[PDB]
């Protein structure tokens, strides 16, 4: 299935900044101002962490920061935590009337 | 409100012939006229319809131009012609004076006596 | 009270078309809209389908179209999917979710993932 | 051949109530057209039992009771009487075959 | 076809013998919906030149949808009925909650259908346009991009093709305030009107008649505006049914009949106050006094029976023999002597009296007939114009056969001055 | 602009026709016309002579048949009214109806002393 | 001292977005997108001109091309009436559109204007 | 054309109570009603307006839903409820039968006697 | 022998500026400026059609 390329996992200690990103086409996360990032813990429901490129929802920390550059969506963190071991996806409205998803990036600490 | 008609008999298939319809109603100018037929055995079905001035004729699929219907309103009479014929067309033919519905539909009120037409052999 | 709980699923024969149901309580349902998604073991989340308020403009992904039909009832407000011709690859946990705010049928307004379910596990084997 | 179907094998002793049902396709009756029950006792001319399922004609008894629902018309007779022996019909204005007639039901006493 | 007439000279009157009635007797309601989706703000940067017209056009569409949201001689004896009755009833059925949702769901892909309602009414459904697909596939994916810019202007001009119709609906209902007489072609395209002719439950000869007279049924149809809620905007056409077709229906023209007394003002006179149309409908006649209600088209009259009289079948008896002990034979009477003339289908009835020029003249030979006194008649196929006093008239040059019968001065059968002169409605 | 500034004593004549306070203007004629009118909440039938008079609805067919005299039907019991050869549809808009008992006022006078030659009159 | 109102601004559009472009040396437009919005700023005036050659100066009722409905609501919030009348006229914009007339005033010194006789509502 | 009303007294602030208005007009169905108040010291100001059938209610900025007005036209009377109360609302309250002006402006013709309502302490 | 008059010339426009272009092999217009003036030469006829469709042949005024 067509999806978004993402890193498999990132290695980072608590207290540092990761910049996990995905890259699509023009009919994808590129343009449309619909960049969304989502994190999920194992056997838990996924939750909204980034919507509308840079808008942050309620009930979540501001240390998450989503943005986009051309056809590349990015999510940045500050001051990493052991609880941030999760999988991440970028979902956005692709203009062929669909909601394209991400490949999943695993944020872990050692 | 009564209705007498004639034209029955045993005639071979393939030839045209008259069927009369001689309703004696006073206000036979407006009501719709239909001809139906009851076959020996198999039940009755509709054949032909004619509407007042006779400008909106309709026929059943058994006769496409085979039975041609025309009324002379001045002579308050009606006539059906057997332009084309078939051996299965033997039946008792019935003139019937229908009244228009609340929508438009023919109720097929009080009928004629019915004339037997046979075309066998 | 905002929640999404699930109905249906389990172990399924190949073929044997599945009917899956959402359930939600504690909020309005007709005003917003429901939609269906999955994620399978060994990979991540994959979009399936969306509806608006009532049954109109049933969005389908290109990989899900044809096999799956989706429809919402207004009686007790539980989204129902019916998926047909089940293969080996559909073993996944399927999640209801809600989206959309006003009287909109546009996918751009229908992309907020305001609440998620626990998903039904569908497993195919022999 | 008739699109209207009614069982031509209904009969009973005088006294009880017998209900006759004639059904058709969607393009007739259920397409906003009315059904008209007749009778075909041998001898004199066939005349209408009831028309458009609610108006009975002028001289009839109240035994006949017509109703319509979808593509199906019903005619119920309570207290059967000896000269009810007739072939009962149903008609409509199907958009295909213009004026159609049913198979008919042969009602007789025992 | 076979238009004929018999001007009686006994009482100055014309009968238009030979026509087919094709009278409406009821309404057939139908709901017409246009599907449409709510558009939010533009979500665009700058003004540009390519992506500019989208903004004003979508604002116009928003204005239209919010505007429609804000939207929701025997006439004295003639009965009055609310013509806008069944359509507003169907709208009122639609006002109940969850009812238009049945139209929304049931008419999901099929263009036309029939659904049942909560009052047992199961008339019809039809969708006229599909702004769902166009709006959510060819407009909103493009206008709502990051730093939006259209691909080409060819996108928006077809948006004109899919929005001027809705704007025409808006401006039709804004002017006439829910009720429109007649129905504009924007509320129903003519080919689709023919499709609707092939839809409603009527017999096929009615279908052929309404097909051959789509302009007539368009002229007599009404439109009422129903609800907008859950954005499935819809209205009802109350297009006319046609109960009785093809019966003789005659037009009674009437004229003054005044005795030629030289002493002015002492010549009491009278007309038949029976001008209008008489169609032989069922075991009676439908009488239409208001001639403006009835329409004519090529031997086919079309007149709505809501403003008629169910007059008894004994009307031709009075029409031929005025002095009969069977009908009242209503009379207009006054001593006022007015030179005047009327035009029938196949000629002209002149009724000039006193000092007044009276001429029938045609362009070929000039003047062709001079009327001295009394009401006289001219066939249409001998003359083009008729002049009475200082005014002219043109006769219908439509082809037909005429016969002029000999009559008599009926008013001279009575005493010259015993008559009353102070009533509009009377009888013999 | 097209109205009359008629005096406030008009409901008195509206309820009680025979009052010594208002002129209570009258149309009169011997012509007998079967006719029917439609109010907001029902139908007034005034068919006379040999004329079919029916209040009927699509639910259960006919629901009322009128012999003679003017009568009335509430709108929330019936959809259509047939008089003679013509049909009318009543306004289905919801409202409460009350039908009061009256009397044949014209039968209080002599059968034939009335004039019949005026459009405008009064009691 | 009744009122004044300006509906359109063809000064700016004509003398800034049309005439600097159409009146160049060997004129040629930049793009067709300039002219279609000219259709937006001329179809209104053409609707005016086409609906007054028909009704000859006085029109019954008022068309939406003489007054857009939002601007009619603005005028509702303008004339000296009480605010409950404003609310009623807001709720019956279609009715007040039906009752309102429009008469044609002068065109001289190219400031073309016309009077509307939209109804008041006293009682 | 006269006007009598009641409902005055000394009541603590912050409680709902009734103000009756009992006009004896013969054709009290059409004219617009207003309630005004004259404070002790500071002059009179408008409070509440009601229009015939009571479908176009309006209030001054002192009370937004605090003083709710209704009229029973059959019993030809007015009722005003003090849903919310304030100690400054002490005043002599006046029913006024106002007549519509050329545009509809109320002339505030012949008033009532005026009932004193005190809310101190 | 009253009078005759021709209001529009769709012979030339249809048979020179529309059909030589729309009826090519694998047709494609040169520019959209061709069709918008076609709006000028077709809106009038459509207006005539919608006038006679509403008033049914005879129009006042």
């Amino acid at each position: 299935q067509s999806a978004l390329t993402q890193p498999a996992s990132v290695s980072g200690s608590p207290g540092q900044s990761i910049t996990l990103s995905c890259t699509g086409t023009s009919s994808d996360i590129g343009d449309y101002d619909y960049v969304s990032w989502y994190q999920k813990y194992p056997d838990t429901a996924p939750k909204l962490v980034i919507y509308d490129v840079s808008e942050r929802p309620s009930g979540v920390s501001t240390r998450f920061s989503g943005s986009k550059s051309g056809n590349t969506a990015s999510l940045t963190i500050s001051g990493l935590q052991p609880e941030d071991e999760a999988d991440y996806y970028c979902n956005s409205y692709s203009s062929t009337n669909t909601l394209k998803f991400g490949g999943g990036t695993k944020l872990t600490v050692l | 409100v009564q209705l007498v008609e004639s034209g029955g008999g045993l005639v071979k298939p393939g030839e045209s012939l008259r069927l009369s319809c001689a309703v004696s109603g006073s206000m036979f100018s407006s009501y719709v006229m239909h001809w139906v037929r009851q076959a020996p055995g198999k039940g009755l079905d509709w054949v032909s319809s004619i509407t007042g001035g006779g400008n909106y004729i309709s026929y059943a699929d058994s006769v496409k131009g085979r039975f041609i219907i025309s009324r002379d309103n001045g002579r308050n009479s009606l006539s059906l012609q057997m332009s084309s014929l078939r051996v299965d067309d033997t039946a008792v033919y019935y003139c019937v004076r229908g009244l228009s519905g609340v929508m438009g539909v023919t109720w097929f009120d009080s009928w004629g006596q019915g004339t037997l037409v046979t075309v066998s052999s | 009270q905002v929640q999404l709980v699930e109905s249906g699923g389990g172990v399924v024969q190949p073929g044997t078309s599945l009917t899956l149901s959402c359930a939600a309580s504690g909020f309005t349902f007709r005003t917003y809209a429901f939609h269906w998604v999955r994620q399978a073991p060994g990979k991540g989340l994959e979009w399936l389908a969306l509806v608006t308020y009532d049954g109109t403009t049933q969005y389908y992904a290109d990989s899900v179209k044809g096999r799956l039909t989706i429809y919402r009832d207004n009686s007790k407000n539980t989204l129902f999917l019916h998926l047909n011709s089940l293969r080996r690859d559909d073993t996944a946990i399927y999640f209801c979710a809600r989206g959309g705010e006003g009287s909109f049928s546009w996918l751009g307004y229908l992309q907020y993932m305001d609440v998620w379910g626990q998903g039904t596990t569908v497993t195919v084997s022999s | 051949q008739s699109v209207l179907t009614q069982p031509p094998s209904v009969s009973g002793a005088p006294g009880q109530r017998v209900t006759i049902s004639c059904t058709g396709s969607s393009s007739n009756i259920g397409a906003g057209f009315d059904v008209h029950w007749y009778q075909h006792l041998p001898g004199k001319a066939p005349k209408v039992i009831i028309y458009e399922n609610s108006h009975r004609p002028s001289g009839v008894p109240d035994r006949f009771f017509g109703s319509k629902s979808g593509t199906s018309a019903s005619l119920s007779i309570s207290g059967l009487q000896p000269e009810d022996e007739a072939d009962y019909y149903c008609q409509s204005y199907d958009r295909g075959l213009d004026w159609v007639f049913g198979g008919g039901t042969k009602l007789t006493v025992l | 076809q076979n238009i004929t007439e018999e001007f009686y000279q006994s009482t100055c009157s014309a009968v238009s013998k030979g026509y087919l009635s094709a009278l409406r007797t009821g309404w057939y309601t139908s709901v017409i919906t246009i599907e449409l989706s709510n558009i939010k703000e533009n979500k665009c940067n700058g003004t540009d030149a390519k992506v500019k017209l989208i903004k004003q056009e979508l604002d116009k569409y928003k204005n239209a949808v919010t505007e429609l949201q804000l939207l929701m001689f025997l006439g004295f004896l003639l009965g009055v009925g609310s013509a806008i009755a069944s359509g507003v009833a169907v709208c009122k059925v639609l006002h109940l909650e969850g009812e238009v949702n049945k139209i929304k769901s049931a008419l999901l892909s099929t263009n036309k259908a029939v659904v049942s309602l909560s009052n047992g009414v199961s008339v019809l459904t039809f969708k006229v346009l599909d702004l769902k697909n166009y709006i959510d596939k060819q407009l909103l994916p493009i206008l709502n991009k990051q730093s939006c810019s259209i691909s080409n202007i060819e996108t928006v001009i077809e948006f004109q093709q899919k929005n001027n119709r809705l704007l025409e609906i808006t401006r039709e209902f804004s002017v006439n305030a829910g009720v429109t007489t007649p129905v504009s072609t924007y509320m129903l395209t003519n080919s689709e009107l023919l499709s609707l002719i092939n839809d409603m439950p009527i017999t096929n000869d009615q279908k052929k008649l309404m097909s051959n007279n789509v302009q007539i049924v368009r002229q007599q149809s009404y439109s009422i505006m129903c609800i907008i809620k859950e954005e499935v905007l819809a209205y009802v056409v109350q297009l006319p049914l046609y109960g009785v077709i093809d019966t003789p229906c005659w037009k009674l023209h009437t004229s003054p009949l005044c005795t030629t007394n030289t002493k002015e003002g002492s010549n009491i006179c009278l007309t038949r106050t029976d001008r209008g149309w008489y169609c032989d409908n069922a075991g009676s006649v439908s009488f239409f006094p208001q001639a403006e209600t009835c329409k004519v088209q090529s031997n086919r009259v079309f007149c709505d029976t809501m403003n008629s009289l169910t007059l008894p079948s004994e009307v031709n008896l009075c029409n031929v023999d005025i002095f009969n002990p069977k009908y009242d034979c209503k009379i207009m009477t006054s001593k006022t002597d007015v030179s005047s003339s009327v035009i029938t289908s196949l000629g002209a009835i002149v009724s000039c009296y006193g000092k007044t020029k009276c001429t029938a003249s045609n362009k070929n030979r000039g003047i062709i007939k001079t009327f001295s006194n009394g009401c006289d008649y001219v066939s249409n196929k001998g003359v083009d114009t008729v002049s009475v006093g200082n005014t002219l008239y043109y006769v219908n040059k439509q082809e037909g056969k005429s016969l002029y019968v000999k009559g008599e001065p009926i008013i001279n059968f009575y005493d010259p001055l015993v008559f009353p002169s102070d009533e509009f409605d009377a009888s013999i």
